[PDB]
């Protein structure tokens, strides 16, 4: 059996290198030292600063489309009425009777 | 919907003469701007495949492609609109010449539809 | 052969294919399908090999045959009714045998078994010849005569196709046999929707022989007849391996791809007739097709296969021939959905 | 301040939703006409659509023919 | 929805005309650009809807999910700069690519007018997650699980599209809103059965449910970070979003066929907690609760009462933020120890201390500790469910039990006890890593605050 | 974990389409490549088609 | 042809099992006449007696299946008095996969058979009872 | 499909070879002429399906 | 330095330019949708005497 082993030409599998090792101060980002720190800024202006907070601020000041407090208003100024007026605060029938029309059965 | 023998349809015409009452596509209009991006997108690949530099090796050439592309699809998308124009127009005289298949239905409120209610529970 | 000699054969198929579309006689279109033959052979054989002679053989004896029960079906209907013109048949019986003759002609189920043989035999540019311009005057014909077509058993035929493209693609390894099934199961698409719409069926047959042109250029240009020759042209031309995959993805209609714009809108059409379940098993069937166009993607561009050391070599050199054509149909075959209202210009 | 300069008011959007149903309504409507209308061209045969050819009157000879009785 | 549509098609020739050391750089800083500029479709009415075009349209349901895609692309950035290292300039533009890819599918599923438009973008978004796995995964069995996440998607999706033009066969329209105005009952019968099955299938299939589950474990298991990223956050919730697109139309048959997916969830997420616990992988740990979470989603949608629907919103959210993370952590691990087996790597927190308390956070919020967005939607359903029966709380209760438990598990045996000796190669965490999973939890917290913009169109 | 999750929800759905579908193109794609059998079908079918539609 | 079919079709479902069973015997003892045709032809196995000893157990087979079916979902149509179910069918359906199964002599394919059976008796029934078109007349 | 060609062009390559009553050479007369002549004036313009019932 | 660093960062203008596009583009579709402006009935509005629309 003058067979190699060798079942193809291969490299060899290469050893994982450390961003450390040739850097400290290394951040994780990119072997070159500049593009490296740049790219360590601009993740943590645009991700941290910008994003975060700006958006952060600017969610929580957004005005009211969804018209909670109209709500409320509105409710108040009702329930004010109706309770100076003695009607039953909120009536059971969501729409007037009169202008439904049903269809008599004569069973 | 088979058009083939509508009568006065002459055999080979790519537009015919009553097309022209109809009005033409704006040289803006967004599917001219998607024919001239597909020219682009040929004119890439093709230098791609001969392994020149993609954006810039042919700019002659790749004019081109988007040119004949836009050219194409302005006569295309004429042609498209007339024949739609034309299928609402049989549409609409077909529908007016036979009134007894198209009854107008009583217009009812609301009020008076009785629809039966399912509880979500 | 010569360079006079195969143009002349070139024409003369393309003229046969013409004297089917534009005469309005039954002798003509008859005639017409004779030409076609007649040139179509040496074509076949322009490159020889025992091989190449026997698909030749055997496709001759398939269309001289589907031409023989074609002329029967004409001389029946004549004997019916002294008509000559191509035009509602008037006979159940003629359409029945015009019916499998131009089945036969177009290679759909059950008389497929010619498709493989015959396109594996033959070279690329004689399968790309015989799977794109020679489907259109027997579907010129079926559209002619679609008012006359029995629905069950053009539907039949089409089922079977879509189902016998799709199990038997699964079991090639060769790159034209995988052409020819795909072919088989893309006729079946196109005939099930004849009853109901013809321009769905010219809409598919436009699809198809895009996808299928710049699939046969795309096999060409990187010289591969085989799935492990394939496998080897990512370390020359991975451009031309990524073209090809998303080819691939297209001819399997996936969305955002032109090879979903036939099956899309004729399952569409399918609806509107009232026909809900046929539809639903084409859709089913043709993810047999997807698994073999998928498997393919595999092999060639999703992964990379070992190589040999010749190969080096062909790294100095670069195609002396080029098609013109090749990123035009493939721009055509991928990145045309949005622009699928055009198809009211009744292509 | 925010309202003001990034956003506008109900109106608009109201409007827009009113606009925007109405052509959607009136396209649904105009393909149901267009579905019952093909269906009726194709069952009698008497519209644009669907006309088969049929023989040119045109190519008949009307001439003696050699015989009285034609 | 242009003015978020075009600067993400921009991010394409960017990409292709950057320099070969600037592509990480000026994709992350425009993609944190879009996620801002998108952060301004929060604003939302209590009234219909954002109705933009005749083809796109905004609701508070499409709001949250359309922010947190744009949120996950820089991470999926982040996350993927440092295995990509050592490939070409040319292949790295690719895999960008087919990130800014996905995310233009999905932001244009998400608003999607046209339910044949949302159709074919939901169906779009298949092949860029198909090619990321099956060319950039890492081990041998990526193919086989792309095969699974392939043919599982269209052997649900193919019904639904021929449902879907039957129905404009019958309805005339198939736009959200018209259909939502003009939707009628749908009576008992085996043609309208089958249509409900045509209709939910598609969606049942990638949520996933229960017994149809299979592929998700390969895809997320083979794929690489990014993938398994867009495939927790916002992938699953596809199916999701279009249940509660499309329940609509298949009241009051919804009563009945709820019946078999009810059980189905409710049994699987036991099934898939308890799966949990015995589980030496942290990649198929992780999928298992993601299986878990999406049945109690499932569940929620089934029962469509509206805090079912709020419940089943925030969580959504809050499931993908928190599965993102976890993939991450686990990421960070195998970056270092290259085996994704969990009993490998022991005792990190004597190693790691800053990544124990980022691997500790991500852990209390799969536990649904509160008042986190997570237990909000947990609570919300649990609520729901025990108004539809009092026999829910069971089952629910036990899965939060085995959820607490698992999650715990997972903690212990990677942060505590005893370090590995022979493994000497743990490097001190990057601030990119870092920075990835601050990026990840402070939303979560910070959404906590706020919890209306994710409690959906019910609130 | 085993019992139903590893085996039988893989034994119903993906495992049992793809027997079916790989001994269907098994049984489709073996044909020797004999024309007689391939016009045997032809005479078969043909003879077929015309009875059963009328 | 469709003449077995109204054979078939004519007797009510509910009642008078005998001719049902014999009417899915003479349709399936019809279709394992056409698949023993078709191998033949496809794959002529060695002589004339073993391609009809073939024809012969095909056959038997596909009549075999018939008959259970039509008189299993007969029964049960009949002892359940409830006409126009699809249970009934699924219960033939299932019926005729395990008789498929014992001539195989194979406890998963007749497992297998009888589940896919049953399931695709029952379609049957129910594109009868809505008026399901398996091939649609061209309609617009 | 069918390009009509000679309607286009005016050519009539072939539509004198399609029906009985059609300029037979010698004003020969076909057995069936009166009857074709007929039909074919009592289908033309109408189309195929009002032509058939 | 000018016409050396633009040759470098040319590529960054163009997400921002991308963004202004659409805005202009939603206003342009804005445009098409005014088949209803001041005429429904919760907005019947009396213009001002120096207004021409509501809203654009
Ligand atoms: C939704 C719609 C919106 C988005 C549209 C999307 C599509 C758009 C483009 C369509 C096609 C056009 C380009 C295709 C030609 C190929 C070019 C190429 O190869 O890239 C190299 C080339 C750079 O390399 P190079 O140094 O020149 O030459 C080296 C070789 O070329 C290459 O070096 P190599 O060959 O040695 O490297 C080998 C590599 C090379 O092989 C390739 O990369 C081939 C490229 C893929 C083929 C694409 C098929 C056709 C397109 C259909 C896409 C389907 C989309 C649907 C969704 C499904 C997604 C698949 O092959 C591999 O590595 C194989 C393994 C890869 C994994 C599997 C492959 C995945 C394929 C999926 C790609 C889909 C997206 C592609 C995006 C464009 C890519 C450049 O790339 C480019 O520069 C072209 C990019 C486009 C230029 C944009 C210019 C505009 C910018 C300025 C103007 C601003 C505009 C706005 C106006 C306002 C301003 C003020
Ligand atoms: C309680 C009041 C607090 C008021 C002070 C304000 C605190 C603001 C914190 C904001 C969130 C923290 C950011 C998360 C990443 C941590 C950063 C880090 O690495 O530390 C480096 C830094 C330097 O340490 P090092 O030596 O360099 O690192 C060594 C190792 O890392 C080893 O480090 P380690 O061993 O020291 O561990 C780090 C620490 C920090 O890491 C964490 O685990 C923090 C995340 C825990 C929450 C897990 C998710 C569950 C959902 C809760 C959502 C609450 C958020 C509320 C809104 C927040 C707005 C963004 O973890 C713990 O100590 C475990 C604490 C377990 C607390 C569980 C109780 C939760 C519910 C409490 C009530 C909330 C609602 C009240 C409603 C009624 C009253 C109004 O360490 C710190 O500064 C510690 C952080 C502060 C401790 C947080 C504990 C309570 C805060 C809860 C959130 C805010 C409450 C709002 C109510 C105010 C009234
Ligand atoms: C997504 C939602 C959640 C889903 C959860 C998962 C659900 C699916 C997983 C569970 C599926 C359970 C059933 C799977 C199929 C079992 C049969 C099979 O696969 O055959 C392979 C296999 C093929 O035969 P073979 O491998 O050539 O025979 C060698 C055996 O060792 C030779 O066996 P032997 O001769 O020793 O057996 C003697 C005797 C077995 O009798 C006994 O010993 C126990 C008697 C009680 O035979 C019989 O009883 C046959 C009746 O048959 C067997 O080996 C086992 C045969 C016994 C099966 C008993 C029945 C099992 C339960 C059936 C009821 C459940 C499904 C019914 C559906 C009907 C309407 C749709
Ligand atoms: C997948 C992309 C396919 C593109 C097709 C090739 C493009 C190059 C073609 C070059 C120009 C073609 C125009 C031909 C000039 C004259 C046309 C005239 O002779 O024909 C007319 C009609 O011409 C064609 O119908 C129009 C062809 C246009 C095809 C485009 C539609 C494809 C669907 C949309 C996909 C997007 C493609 C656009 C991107 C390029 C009249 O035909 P008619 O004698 O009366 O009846 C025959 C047809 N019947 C039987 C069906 C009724
Ligand atoms: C405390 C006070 C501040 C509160 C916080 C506010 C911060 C807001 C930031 C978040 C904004 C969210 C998006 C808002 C814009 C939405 C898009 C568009 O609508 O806004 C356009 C305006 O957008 C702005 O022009 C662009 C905003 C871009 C913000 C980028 C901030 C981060 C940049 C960081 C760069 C740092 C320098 C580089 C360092 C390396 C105008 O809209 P328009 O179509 O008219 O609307 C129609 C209705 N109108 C007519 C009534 C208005
Ligand atoms: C290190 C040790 C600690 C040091 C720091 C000590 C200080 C701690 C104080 C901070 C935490 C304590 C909690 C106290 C909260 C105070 C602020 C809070 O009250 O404001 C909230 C306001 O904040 C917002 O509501 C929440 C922020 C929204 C978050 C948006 C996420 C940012 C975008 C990132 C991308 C998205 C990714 C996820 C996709 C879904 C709620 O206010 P609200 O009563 O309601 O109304 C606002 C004011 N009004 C009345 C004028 C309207
Ligand atoms: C595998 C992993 C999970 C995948 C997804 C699983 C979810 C699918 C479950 C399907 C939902 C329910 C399907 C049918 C529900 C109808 C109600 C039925 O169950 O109850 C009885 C139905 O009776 C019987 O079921 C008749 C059919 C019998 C045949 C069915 C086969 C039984 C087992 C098949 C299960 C296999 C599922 C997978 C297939 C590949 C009531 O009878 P009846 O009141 O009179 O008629 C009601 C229906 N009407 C009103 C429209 C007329
Ligand atoms: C009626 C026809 C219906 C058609 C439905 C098609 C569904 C799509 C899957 C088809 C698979 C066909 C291929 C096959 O099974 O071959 C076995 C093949 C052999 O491996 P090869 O790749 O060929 O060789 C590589 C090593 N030498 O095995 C596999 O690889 C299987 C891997 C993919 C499994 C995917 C399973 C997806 C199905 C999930 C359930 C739903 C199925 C679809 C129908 C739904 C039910 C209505
Ligand atoms: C993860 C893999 C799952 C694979 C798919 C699962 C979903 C299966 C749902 C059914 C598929 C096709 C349904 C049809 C699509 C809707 C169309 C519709 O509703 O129209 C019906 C048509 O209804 C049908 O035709 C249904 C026939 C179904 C045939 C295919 C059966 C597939 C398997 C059946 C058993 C399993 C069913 C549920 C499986 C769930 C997934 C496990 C009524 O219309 P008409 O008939 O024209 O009007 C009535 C008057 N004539």
């Amino acid at each position: 059996p003058p067979e190699p082993t060798i079942r193809l030409q291969e490299d060899p599998d290469p050893e994982d290198e450390n961003l450390y090792e040739k850097n400290p101060d290394s951040h994780g980002y990119d072997k070159d030292p500049i593009v490296d720190l740049w790219n360590m800024r601009v993740v943590f202006f645009f991700g941290f600063s910008i994003v975060l907070v700006l958006g952060s601020t600017f969610v929580a000041y957004l005005p009211d489309y969804r018209m909670q407090e109209w709500a409320r208003r509105e409710a108040e100024r009702l329930v004010k009425y109706r309770e100076a007026n003695g009607l039953p605060l909120m009536e059971s029938n969501c729409f007037d009777p009169n202008k439904i029309q049903l269809p008599e059965d004569e069973d | 919907t088979m058009m083939s023998g509508r009568p006065g349809r002459v055999p080979l015409q790519f537009l015919p003469n009553e097309a022209r009452s109809l009005p033409p596509p704006k040289l803006t209009d967004p599917r001219l701007v998607y024919m001239g991006f597909l020219g682009y997108c040929s004119g890439l690949i093709d230098n791609a495949i001969r392994r020149r530099p993609v954006v810039s090796a042919g700019l002659h050439r790749q004019l081109l492609y988007v040119t004949s592309f836009v050219f194409f699809g302005y006569y295309l998308l004429k042609r498209q609109d007339y024949m739609y124009a034309l299928r609402d127009h049989d549409m609409f005289a077909y529908v007016k010449s036979h009134p007894e298949d198209f009854p107008e239905k009583d217009k009812k409120t609301y009020g008076e539809i009785l629809e039966e209610f399912h509880p979500v529970r | 052969m010569n360079p006079i000699i195969y143009t002349t054969l070139i024409m003369t198929v393309m003229s046969g294919t013409m004297l089917v579309m534009i005469s309005s006689h039954w002798l003509l279109i008859w005639i017409g399908f004779e030409m076609n033959l007649l040139a179509m052979i040496p074509v076949l054989m322009k490159n020889f090999n025992p091989r190449a002679t026997e698909a030749a053989t055997k496709y001759f004896l398939t269309q001289a045959t589907a031409s023989m029960m074609l002329m029967m079906a004409i001389i029946i209907n004549l004997l019916y009714s002294g008509q000559w013109t191509i035009t509602k048949m008037f006979n159940p019986v003629a359409m029945t045998m015009m019916t499998m003759a131009l089945a036969m002609k177009l290679g759909l189920s059950p008389f497929h078994f010619w498709v493989p043989e015959v396109t594996q035999g033959i070279s690329l540019q004689a399968g790309l010849l015989l799977l794109t311009w020679q489907k259109l005057a027997p579907l010129s014909v079926l559209c002619q005569i679609s008012q006359s077509i029995n629905p069950n058993l053009m539907l039949t035929m089409a089922m079977l196709s879509i189902l016998i493209g799709g199990w038997g693609g699964l079991n090639q390894t060769q790159l034209r046999k995988i052409m020819a099934y795909s072919s088989i199961a893309h006729m079946g698409w196109m005939t099930a929707v004849l009853p109901y719409n013809t321009t769905m069926t010219i809409l598919n047959l436009l699809i198809y022989i895009t996808m299928t042109l710049a699939m046969f250029m795309l096999l060409i240009h990187s010289s591969a007849t085989t799935t492990l020759s394939l496998s080897h042209t990512w370390n020359k031309m991975p451009v031309i391996t990524s073209l090809m995959m998303v080819t691939l993805l297209s001819m399997g209609g996936l969305p955002p791809l032109s090879g979903f714009m036939p099956k899309w809108m004729i399952i569409q059409e399918m609806t509107k007739n009232e026909s809900i379940i046929m539809p639903t098993l084409m859709a089913m069937t043709a993810l047999l097709n997807l698994y073999f166009y998928m498997r393919l993607a595999y092999s060639s561009s999703l992964t990379m296969f070992p190589s040999t050391n010749n190969m080096k070599m062909k790294w100095q050199f670069e195609h002396t021939k080029q098609m013109k054509l090749l990123p035009t149909m493939i721009v055509l075959s991928t990145l045309v959905l949005p622009m699928t209202p055009a198809l009211s210009s009744l292509n | 301040w925010i309202a003001r300069t990034f956003y506008d008011g109900p109106e608009k959007n109201y409007e827009k939703t009113m606009a925007i149903l109405q052509i959607e309504a009136e396209k649904a409507e105009l393909r149901l006409k267009e579905l019952e209308v093909r269906r009726l061209m194709r069952a009698r045969g008497d519209g644009p659509w669907y006309q088969y050819p049929t023989i040119d009157k045109a190519l008949i000879d009307h001439s003696p023919k050699t015989t009285p009785d034609n | 929805m242009l003015k978020i549509i075009i600067p993400t098609t921009m991010l394409l020739p960017m990409t292709w005309m950057s320099k070969h050391n600037m592509i990480w750089i000026n994709a992350t800083v425009h993609s944190l650009l879009i996620s801002l500029i998108s952060l301004s479709l929060l604003n939302q009415l209590g009234e219909n809807s954002l109705n933009f075009s005749l083809t796109f349209f905004s609701d508070s349901l499409s709001a949250p999910l359309l922010v947190l895609t744009t949120w996950l692309l820089p991470l999926m950035l982040m996350a993927s700069q440092s295995h990509l290292s050592k490939e070409t300039t040319t292949r790295k533009k690719l895999y960008i690519t087919m990130l800014i890819l996905l995310q233009l599918f999905l932001i244009m599923t998400f608003t999607a007018t046209e339910l044949i438009l949302f159709y074919i973008l939901f169906e779009a978004t298949l092949v860029p997650t198909l090619i990321i796995i099956t060319r950039w995964g890492n081990q041998t069995e990526r193919l086989n699980a792309g095969l699974y996440f392939l043919f599982y998607t269209l052997a649900g999706s193919l019904p639904l599209l021929v449902a879907l033009v039957y129905i404009q066969n019958t309805t005339g329209s198939l736009n959200f809103l018209i259909i939502h105005y003009w939707s009628h009952p749908l009576s008992n019968s085996w043609s309208n059965i089958f249509m409900w099955l045509a209709c939910i299938m598609a969606f049942m299939v990638k949520m996933p449910l229960y017994g149809l589950h299979l592929w998700l474990p390969k895809a997320h298991v083979e794929a690489p970070i990014a993938g398994s990223m867009v495939l927790a956050a916002v992938l699953l919730k596809l199916g999701g979003y279009g249940m509660m697109r499309i329940t609509t139309i298949l009241n009051p048959l919804t009563n009945y066929m709820a019946y078999p997916f009810l059980m189905l969830s409710m049994w699987g997420m036991i099934m898939t907690s308890s799966i949990c616990l015995r589980q030496t992988d942290l990649k198929s740990l992780i999928a298992y609760s993601s299986v878990s979470h999406m049945a109690l989603v499932i569940v929620a949608i089934m029962i469509q009462t509206p805090w079912s629907f709020m419940g089943a919103t925030a969580l959504m959210i809050a499931h993908g933020l928190t599965s993102s993370m976890l993939f991450c952590l686990a990421n960070t691990n195998y970056e270092r120890v290259h085996s994704r087996t969990m009993i490998l790597a022991r005792g990190l927190q004597t190693l790691l201390p800053l990544m124990a308390t980022w691997w500790l956070v991500a852990s209390l919020t799969n536990l649904a500790l509160p008042p986190s967005i997570n237990l909000i939607g947990e609570l919300f359903i649990i609520t729901a469910s025990f108004s539809w029966s009092n026999i829910t709380i069971i089952l629910m209760g036990m899965n939060m039990m085995i959820t607490a438990l698992y999650s715990l598990y997972m903690l212990i045996t990677t942060q505590r006890g005893k370090y590995t000796h022979h493994i000497n190669n743990i490097k001190p965490s990057f601030t990119r890593e870092n920075a990835l999973m601050a990026l990840h939890i402070l939303p979560l917290l910070l959404l906590t605050l706020n919890p209306k913009m994710i409690l959906g169109p019910l609130y | 974990s085993s019992l139903l999750d590893l085996i039988w929800l893989e034994t119903i759905l993906p495992k049992t389409t793809s027997f079916i579908q790989m001994k269907m193109s098994i049984m489709v794609s073996n044909q020797k490549g004999l024309i007689k059998l391939y016009f045997l079908s032809f005479l078969i079918t043909i003879m077929i088609s015309m009875t059963l539609f009328n | 042809a469709k003449t077995l079919l109204h054979k078939y079709s004519d007797i009510p479902e509910g009642t008078e099992c005998h001719r049902k069973a014999y009417a899915s015997t003479s349709i399936g003892g019809a279709t394992g006449l056409i698949v023993s045709a078709y191998s033949i032809a496809l794959k002529p196995p060695a002589s004339f007696l073993e391609g009809v000893a073939r024809t012969g157990r095909y056959t038997f087979t596909s009549a075999a299946i018939g008959a259970i079916f039509g008189l299993t979902s007969c029964i049960s149509a009949q002892v359940r008095e409830k006409p126009d179910d699809p249970l009934n069918y699924f219960i033939g359906g299932c019926a005729g996969g395990l008789t498929l199964g014992a001539r195989t002599r194979s406890y998963g394919i007749g497992a297998a058979a009888c589940a896919y059976m049953g399931l695709t008796a029952a379609l049957v029934k129910m594109g009868q009872l809505e008026g399901w078109q398996v091939f649609a007349e061209p309609k617009v | 499909p069918f390009f009509d060609v000679q309607k286009r062009l005016g050519l009539d390559l072939d539509r004198w070879m399609t029906i009985q009553s059609a300029e037979q050479p010698h004003k020969i007369p076909g057995r069936c002429h009166a009857f074709e002549k007929e039909w074919i004036e009592c289908a033309h313009g109408i189309g195929g399906i009002r032509a058939e019932k | 330095n000018v016409l050396q660093i633009v040759r470098d960062h040319w590529v960054h203008i163009l997400v921002p330019v991308g963004f202004v596009f659409g805005c202009y583009l939603d206003r342009r579709s804005d445009e098409k949708l005014t088949a209803f402006r001041n005429k429904s009935l919760l907005f019947k509005r009396e213009l001002r005497p120096n207004e021409e629309v509501t809203w654009k």
